[PDB]
């Protein structure tokens, strides 16, 4: 049962500067992943193309997916406006994690982030689901638009994104 | 501190 | 103890809509008294003047304390980032009873809410702390802004605000 | 907060039945209310209107909501597949409550079903929002095309639907 | 028995 | 549906 | 709903003593009372027609139901080898109260008991679905059949069994 | 003891 | 069920001092009860017959039942060792009330106490079961052998005792 | 998702 | 004792596709194996022989055992309508896994699933009792029948089925 | 079943 | 501790078959061994001599130790009706072990089964105390009077017991 | 204190 | 049981307040109220003769006991260094309450307060054993010399204490 | 706040 | 059996 | 911080026996440890020097400690009448460990017990905190003066102890 | 992000000791290990600098960061009064661990305690936040004026601090 | 005992 892949191409304002692909760990987490998905095709309607990186701190993570509100405060997932936390199958192991951000237990969204150091700390609060598979200089060049309280200086946003595997 | 919350961001 | 009562002078837009009185249930909840009270006084260098109601939803109601962001996001307690739910003692009543907005459990700051009707579906999840003393119809006047959203259409502001007795 | 009314046309083979009409207490429990309120309008694009009552249980209850197998095993919430159980403060009194089906905790869709007697052995397992205003005679007409096992013999309709207040 | 489940109706 | 919470407002 | 009443003709060593109506409290208990209900009728196949009561305590309860090993060591359900405590909404409030016998929680078959005495130490470890209506002239002549340590000195069958109401 | 079980009867 | 009577008569020296009468609650606690029975008949061939009160405190209770080692280390039940604490419907609510001595939870054995005090602080740790139906000035009487220490002035024994209903 | 129950099959 | 082999015998509308064995894990879930043997054999007078696989997701698994209703809402043990999980000692580990589908905690019946990959998220929720001894090429054949949605494209049939160790 | 059971033994 | 070993001569009908000798294991479980140990030595005035295996499963376990009622309703534990479970430190690990029969948790008397397999599923239910040390084919033989509803065919006595190192 | 226990007597 | 009075002579600076005396509730805390009567006469060679009231928040209470550190940090029971929360059986119900101070559950030594006002939102973690009998007057006049923050303006000194009855 | 602690006096 | 308590020895 | 270890000089009838030196785990369980050890060198004023073993069981253990009722009734630890049990870090691996006894769980007081087997049946109820470094030949010798029931044959008593480092 | 190391620099009475550095552990208690770092550089506006160490216990450890009451009753967090226990991943290993003091769950502030043995009693009570990078030596002069009961001799002063990486 | 608390210091 291949996992997925799937890709973000990234651009700084208007400039492109390059693609991220993911694997999706859908055979740990099937409906956490299938969410993912199923937003960066855009199938169901609604999902990540034209979307920002709105919280970027270097050596920590870029956090992303918020496509309704565009802040923080938004964002939902193709099962309603929220979901339980899958499972903690998987952990924080290093740069490349990608996984869920939310507000407390089963409110995950869409919101989600891709982690540019080892973070335990948010192991058992955060379900992770997939890792960078190519791209990884990409996601370095992002971290230096952000800063200490995760204002970016530029626009990092989804030019496009869809499938692969 | 260093989290990722969706709307009450915290130290 | 002998409860405080503190006030706010509010203003649409421009002109001075009325002052709305609070009797703060100190004798009932101490603790989160005393960070209204302080926050209306300005006494500990930050507080309530200024800020506006962010969210008004008529038949409900009105919802302000974001002196940080003014969105919804901030705002912070004499005590810290956030504070224990004090105890749930108090039941949402009715109109004009007065209550702190969360995000879940223990994370108390400066956001409240006046109820424009009963809202025993809160109870146990919010602390309730104040009643609304002398100036209801002020935030029945209030209510006349919001929309199911919570959108308002005018800055309601709380031009001054401070202790009565 | 004003508890909202909602109307069905019931139609047994395409004849006129009559109508009933709901009170929902949005008092006590206003997201399981607005759910079977916007469904009822259909504002959100799906709803009722069309949909049968597939399990009838003389003296016990109607069952309905399944807009989209019509057998029991689908339908879905304004809020996505599933939510929670809001609350459990009302309890099922008597003929005309209303309340919610599900298959275990916090599995609410859209079915629901009417209960022709009092069903106290349900309490605390489904969620009560509403009661028969007017129409009970409608109600008691529909219990005549049901049996001990649930099976309809006629096809029991809401022709149409929608709010009065 | 009695009860008002969606998909698999018990006794 | 009818929540009063700090930053992501559910329905 | 309507509860229903089912009745046993009792005899002793074959002699005929009488008969006891019960009503089942269907209003509280559905499935446990349509278990026994059922096996009072027949209908499945099995039931207890010809089995006895096996242990008599004077001045405690009449236990029978065992129509499988007639020693107290089985019996079966309609619903399988044991089903659930369905509720402890009753209690055993006094004489003609008839309720569930068990080996520990979850573990109810066929075998029931009628309580010749208020028994409330029992109360919440066994499900009370019943009463005698008419016949309790009979469980006090059943009484005297048996002894301190629960051995009758005739056999007491139920000779007969059936539903009234 | 006055329980009425199936099977271990006990004091 | 009908409840026990016992008596104990009391002996301060070898001088007889009077009867006690205890009313015992076999309808409340009917092992815990008839425990106490049985070891006052001497049925099953020990018992409290001859044994001692081993520690009175005036104001507060008489202990005794350690027919074993009669320093309040040893004593027995029917059961065995040590029984389960039956249930805890019952309160210390006055003078008079009969209540098992423990050494923890489910250490049941053969002490017991007589409360000369309401003692509600020991609810729901000790479990009542019985109260003084004559004879409570004899009781009365007893208490001026103790001290605040437990220890009596005179051997106070239980000359003889058995059931009386 | 892909869950195997029996009667409300979930995503 | 020594761990039984059954066999299913599918049939595709009408053509033989091919027989597959199974090994079932009786040294681990013997309650839950012998359910399962049972109805292979149909020796209690109901079982498998002739029910059809009515959903089948290639890559995940193929699911069965619904002889009563024929769709998913059906099905029941030789021990009664549902019983408890016996225990999740064996995890879905990949492959030719044979575990009991469910409604929730403690509503096995009859119908299962074998699995085409490694579940491990259902780990925990789901009893494995089995493992696909030969054939497994006929499970694979079978999958190309399904599709994302679980419908088979054509009828899938147990024709025949039994025990042979 | 298998069970060792002292009274209600069961399947 | 020392282990102690106790013996057991087993007849069949009335013929010796053999000596099956076990080690008791004190130094896990010593309240089970001790009740095991003065039960086979019969020093309490009571114990295991002349009892019979009532329930024999081939491939399972041989089931006896009910000296009282002899068909698995009784037995007595030499610190009462029953006891508590001990601990579960050990495992039914395979043939040969000696485990305590129970009627659910904490109801150990005097009934035990000798496991012919590995039980698994009753780890952590049964506790474990003893194992066969001598003599492991005499319970083969044993085995072999069973039936899969556990009736033996001839009665299998414990002719003589007692006490060896 | 004022307890009624069987073997060690506290305060 | 006749619950004790004790009396504390207060001292401002020196100068003689007044006496205040005290019921302590030993029918209800035995435990507690034993510890502050024993403290009271000093009986076990230390005590609060001469001891201060460390903070004295108007409105609010009066929390004194220290009589090791003199400062809130000190204090000891005649148990030890701590003993357990009794219960909590009673309230803080207005004036003159005296209850005790502690660092947390089970943390009690000696150091208590005296309620100048209801203090509800202590109940449950705090043990309430006594209440002011004579001298409220002079509670009133020992408050004056608080402040917001607890520190006194002169020393109030427990000049001398004893039991009364 | 207002509470009566014995060493760590919080608001 | 084998406890090691103080006050009231069980078996 | 460094392991205190302290001595007991064991005396037989009055004539010596032999010294018997323990390391005390002050390592894992500082606070029981430092009970033990103030209570060797008599520094509080009461102590172990005078006090016998009152009950030795040949291959268990060795219990002494009881210095003020001298028969497994008394004892007080430096912290009052009983302290929390610390942690159980530590196992009774075998002879030689220390460990305290009690009467159930946070009842540790003075009394201690020297290990003469291993004994896992205790671990998690009892606090090992300490191991004989020199003289085991000592305890093997006290062994001999014991019983099956704890019965001392002699007066084994700790005639001279304290510290050593 | 990179783990920050902080030193702080010594002074006995005014006299210059040394300086020690310290690791935080941001990568395993990030929120924890901020706090420390920004009262040592004390670019909120408070901190360490100038504080003393109360508390010396040689062979334990040496506690500090009272920066309001200098004693040990308080500091506070850069996130106000106390915060929360974040996590327990890490554990006391040895000299050079530092670690939060508190009093009691979550009650963090500003206190800390550099150990000068390995504490493992500790474990799961008090979070371990960075362990002495150099100035081992330093520590262990500090430990001289230290005592038993933890008071120092000299006034041990941080006369500076602040970040070096 | 050796703990290290803000407050009330324990033995």
């Amino acid at each position: 049962m291949v996992n997925p892949t799937v890709f973000f191409d990234i651009a700084v304002d208007g400039e492109p500067l390059g693609r991220v692909s993911f694997e999706l760990f859908a055979d740990k987490v099937p409906k956490t992943a299938e969410n993912f998905r199923a937003l960066s095709t855009g199938e169901k309607g609604f999902g990540y193309k034209g979307s920002c990186f709105h919280r970027i701190i270097p050596g920590f993570m870029c956090q992303g997916g918020d496509f309704t509100r565009h802040n923080g405060t938004g964002g939902k997932s193709i099962y309603g406006e929220k979901f339980e936390d899958e499972n903690f199958i998987l952990k924080h192991t290093g740069p490349g994690i990608l996984s869920m951000a939310n507000a407390g237990p089963n409110t995950n969204g869409s919101q989600f982030f891709i982690c540019t150091a080892k973070t335990e700390w948010l192991d058992g609060k955060h379900v992770v689901f997939g890792k960078v598979k190519e791209g990884m200089n990409i996601v370095e060049a992002m971290e230096r638009f952000g800063s200490r309280n995760g204002k970016t200086s530029k626009k990092i946003t989804i030019a496009d994104c869809g499938q692969l595997e | 501190x260093l989290l990722v919350t969706a709307g009450l961001v915290l130290a």
